């Protein structure tokens, strides 16, 4: 069966950035809903189950450009006092209503951390390999919902 | 941004 609008489409991908494997994994999404990076998406458009191949996905057709303005300067304080908090270093923030918010530490000074809410692959192209392991026709639930059931990495 | 693989 193709890939298309309202499928529940499982895939096995390798996701390569600048020449470096980042990821591997497999996972089942509900194809048309905005649920995949948009490159992505249209490259297994069509595509039969079985069928392996690979393609680019420019930052602005996969998690988009980065943004200067999600570089933030915060006071160290907001930090636990043991906490190593170092460029590279991943924390959560969170919002009025408890929405945790990843944030990766670029820079410290003083009683100042530069912080990044930008997506990690934000500004990257990405290379991809990718398999169609299944495409099955959405349950009413599913297309209800918006999402598979279940709904996301079987393997990350 | 929450779209998947999301590596
Ligand atoms: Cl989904
Ligand atoms: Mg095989
Ligand atoms: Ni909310």
């Amino acid at each position: 069966m193709k890939v298309g609008q309202d499928k529940v489409v499982t895939i096995r991908y390798t996701l390569q950035v600048e020449g470096e494997v980042l990821d591997q994994g497999e996972l089942s999404y509900l194809h048309g809903h905005r649920n995949l990076i948009p490159g992505l998406e249209e490259a297994l458009e069509g595509r039969e189950e079985g069928e392996a191949f690979q393609a680019h996905v420019p930052a602005e057709k996969a998690y988009g450009p980065h943004d200067p303005e999600g570089v933030q300067v915060v006071p160290l304080s907001a930090f636990p006092e043991d906490a190593e908090v170092v460029p590279g270093a991943q924390f959560y923030a969170q919002d009025m209503e408890g929405n945790p918010m990843p944030l990766t530490v670029v820079a410290v000074e003083g009683e100042e951390v530069t912080v990044d809410f930008n997506h990690p692959l934000a500004g990257k192209d990405l290379d991809f390999q990718v398999e169609v392991v299944k495409v099955r026709e959405a349950t009413p639930e599913e297309l209800l919902h918006g999402h598979a059931h279940p709904s996301g990495h079987h393997h990350h | 941004a929450k779209a998947l693989p999301f590596a």
